[PDB]
């Protein structure tokens, strides 16, 4: 997610946002806060440890360490059996005042659920949860990863997050097409413009958690750019930019392996060389410029002299399909879009569009290019 | 000389000038508006001018039974206001200001106009006249409309109808007095002829400070208490006490290691922790100085061992032991003292973060019995919605904050005969309240 906004730490100064990153300054707070998670030790204690460092220091920044740190940690197996059916059964024996009568009622307890009563009892309950692995971060790395979350956190505001190519542009839009995102490529400057989390009124969530997956490869890069407008306010919305490039101080630690499948585009490949002969199927062509507006399409496909260009879209909105075709009317050649109808809100029809549900539908794509042969 | 005094739509009008009064030549009078009747009558009189007046039309006070019996702070409040029958009575939330003011109904036995802020505080409001007086009231708001001699009636619709009501009510009672001053309302409160008028509020100030206002349009206030003073040893209906517990032989080495290194610490730099500036000036310094920062640890861990002594514990069972028989919860401040205390005696818990489902579940099995003692913390947890207990037990806490005063009590007001209260303190530790 990033981090929760109330944890979210900026300023604005005119129409910028300016994040409040972490800094060498925050070592100090960064390392006893790492002191304090060790292994066989509960959450709750950690809550009351930190409270005088709440007093110290900033405590949005000082529940963000925590909130953070607490994420790399391991802990127990959930109980067996619910554990307020433990406590229900348990806490029916009134008060027990007496140290054996305790005992017994436990171990009566324990027969009746079959279970280590007291090892699972408040099990459930974050301030009770006893570490095992302790996290194995940095002072320094934590205050990286701090503030790689607090951008994250920022930029799921974003409508729109402009980045800027230096040099692995051809493999931005891989990466961003195998995540699904929503954008328009351009060349005035080479950009590629994002839709950000408030284009969505739906699913917002699921799209975020891969913008921010993208945002790791571009800052790993040597140069790198993004400006963000940020919308804030429910009823009276402003517009504010976020302006950030070559800022070194950030690392992801959330592993996230396996979250971009070329699952579909694949498929697509094997089932439409092989169904069909009669045309020649060009993968990752060249990307096509008309007056300064880049066009990324996934396949070239020719039968001698018609030419026509496939591109699959991950996410979409009415207002982006209508957006992209607009601008696709400019290109001059045949294009097929293929639309993840999961994906939307609307499910849409067009003269050149085929909705898919969970790999493209070879038939229609056939079916799709005699139609118009003639 | 025969002066004339009546009343008009909203307005007092006369013979002959009074202070305060000004002549109308829309209507050939010396006018104002009509809550200045009171004033003016007595400036008549008090010079021996004969006052024919037709002012106040007054509804037929009705029939009532007083069942109502007052706290002895909730009588000085009645003698208060009763000296001049213009004023507001201060009184924090469920000091039973509504019985005060009922009481006062009965002892006038003038027909009253109650004027309360919200729909849910008319209902109310008729509930308690039911229960204390046995008249079931005229109510005006909320879609109802029916006018007895004793009435509950809206600000907004004792503003529309001032000037047909004006007259018909000689005691006037403003619940949630501090609305009063508000922009309609002000100039609802002076179209009234009404002489006798009570406010009830705790909060009598505004950050506008419009509470200026409150002699023009209800009368001064004539008496107040807070909670504190409301929970004094000879006032509170429950007793308070403090049961004191030595440390553990290796809490006292702890917490003495702690204090020691604490105050060398504080004498090696000519530094002081006496009061809550001290405090300040030494957090500042544990921004960016080590060992300030582990003096200041020190304190707190020092601190904890007192407020969390394991003695505690064994004193509580002791306490649950004399009284068996009694509904008792127990509160700690900290929420991993409250998991302790449920280990030790299978309890229920409830703590800030407890899914709301199983909190209903935990108090309401409390309240039907099924559970005979809970203990709950109270960090980032008011003391609220919670039900009735002969005896809390307090176990830790940096004092008791005020809500927290009165939201105990609110719980033991209801408890019995009389309740008990009874904090566990630890006997050699400092004091730690910094001024
Ligand atoms: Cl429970
Ligand atoms: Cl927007
Ligand atoms: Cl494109
Ligand atoms: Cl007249
Ligand atoms: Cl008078
Ligand atoms: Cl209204
Ligand atoms: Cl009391
Ligand atoms: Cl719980
Ligand atoms: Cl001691
Ligand atoms: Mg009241």
């Amino acid at each position: 997610m990033g981090l929760p906004w109330e944890l979210a730490r900026f300023s604005i100064v005119k129409d910028e946002v300016l994040p409040h990153f972490a800094t060498n300054e925050d070592l100090d707070l960064a390392n006893e806060i790492i002191s304090l998670f060790k292994a066989g030790k509960k959450l709750g204690e950690i809550d009351e440890e930190i409270e005088y460092l709440e007093k110290i220091y900033d405590h949005k920044l000082v529940r963000a360490f925590v909130k953070l740190l607490t994420r790399l940690c391991e802990f127990e197996l959930d109980s067996p059996i619910p554990p307020i059916q433990i406590r229900r059964e348990l806490f029916k024996y009134g008060p027990v005042l007496d140290e054996k009568e305790r005992e017994d009622i436990i171990q009566k307890v324990s027969k009746k659920l079959g279970a280590d009563i007291m090892r699972f009892v408040f099990s459930d309950l974050d301030e009770e949860k006893k570490i095992i692995k302790a996290p194995t971060i940095s002072a320094e790395d934590l205050i990286r990863w701090y503030n790689l979350s607090l951008l994250q956190t920022l930029l799921f505001k974003a409508y729109k997050l402009t980045v800027y190519v230096s040099s692995n542009w051809k493999e931005i839009i891989r990466r961003a097409k195998w995540l699904g995102l929503m954008y328009f490529a351009y060349d005035k400057p080479l950009r590629f413009e994002f839709l950000g989390p408030a284009t969505l009124v739906k699913l917002t969530e699921k799209y975020g958690r891969n913008l921010a997956v993208l945002l790791q490869f571009i800052i790993s890069s040597q140069n790198w750019k993004i400006e963000a407008e940020l919308v804030l306010g429910k009823k009276f919305k402003r517009v504010y930019k976020l302006k950030l490039a070559n800022f070194k101080e950030l690392k992801e630690l959330v592993i996230d392996e396996k979250r971009f499948d070329s699952s579909v585009e694949e498929k697509f490949y094997k089932d439409f060389t092989n169904v069909i002969k009669g045309w020649k199927i060009i993968r990752e062509p060249e990307p096509l410029v008309v007056d300064n507006r880049v066009f990324i399409p996934d396949f070239l496909v020719e039968k001698g002299n018609l030419k026509v260009y496939v591109e699959i879209v991950g996410f979409w909105t009415k207002e982006y399909i209508k957006e992209k075709l607009d601008k696709l009317k400019k290109v001059k050649y045949p294009i097929l879009i293929l639309l993840n109808e999961e994906l939307g809100k609307e499910k849409f029809n067009g003269m050149n569009v085929i909705t898919y549900k969970r790999k493209i539908d070879i038939s229609l794509v056939y079916k799709w290019l005699r139609e118009l042969e003639n | 000389g025969s002066v004339y005094l009546r009343y008009f739509k909203g307005l007092i009008l006369s013979d002959a000038y009074a202070p305060g009064l000004k002549w109308s030549d829309e209507l050939k009078a010396y006018s104002a508006l009509a809550f200045k009747y009171r004033d003016v009558r007595k400036y008549f009189l008090e010079k021996e001018i004969e006052v024919e007046e037709n002012v106040i039309d007054s509804l037929p006070f009705p029939l009532i039974k007083d069942k109502i019996e007052l706290r002895d702070y909730q009588a000085e409040a009645v003698k208060a206001w009763l000296k001049e029958k213009r004023g507001i009575i201060v009184l924090p939330t469920g000091a039973g200001k509504t019985q005060v003011a009922l009481k006062i109904v009965s002892i006038m036995k003038v027909a009253t106009l109650i004027v309360v802020p919200t729909i849910d505080l008319i209902t109310q409001w008729k509930e308690r006249i039911n229960k204390y007086l046995d008249f079931d009231p005229g109510i005006i708001g909320g879609g109802e409309d029916s006018l007895k001699g004793i009435t509950v009636i809206t600000y907004d619709s004792a503003y529309t109808r001032a000037e047909e009501l004006g007259n018909k009510f000689p005691l006037l009672i403003f619940d949630e007095v501090h609305h009063l001053p508000s922009e309609g309302y002000s100039i609802m409160a002076q179209l009234f002829a009404s002489p006798y008028r009570l406010g009830l509020t705790a909060t009598p100030e505004r950050d506008d400070g419009k509470h200026e206002l409150y002699p023009i349009l209800v009368g001064p206030i004539v008496y107040r208490k807070s909670v504190e003073e409301l929970a004094g040893k000879y006032i509170a209906k429950y007793k308070i006490k403090k049961l004191y517990v030595s440390l553990t032989n290796e809490e006292k080495k702890r917490y003495d290691g702690l204090r020691k290194k604490l105050k060398d610490f504080l004498s090696s730099r000519g530094l002081k922790l006496q009061n809550l500036d001290d405090f300040h000036r030494l957090v500042k310094l544990a921004a960016k100085d080590k060992e300030a920062r582990e003096a200041l640890l020190a304190w707190h861990e020092s601190l904890n061992i007192a407020v969390n002594s394991q003695s505690k514990i064994e004193k509580l069972r002791e306490i649950l032991q004399e009284y068996k028989n009694e509904k008792i919860i127990v509160f700690t401040r900290d929420t991993q003292m409250a998991y302790r205390i449920s280990k030790t005696f299978l309890i229920p818990v409830v703590t800030y973060k407890t899914d709301k489902d199983e909190r209903e579940e935990i108090l309401q099995k409390f309240r039907d019995g099924e559970y005979r003692v809970i203990v709950a913390s109270t960090v980032f947890d008011e003391g609220v919605d919670v039900p009735d207990a002969t005896l809390a037990i307090v176990m830790g806490g940096y004092g008791t904050k005020r809500q927290f005063l009165q939201r105990l009590g609110r719980i033991l007001r209801k408890k019995d005969k009389e309740a008990l209260l009874i904090e566990i303190v630890t006997k050699g530790t400092a004091d730690y309240r910094l001024s």
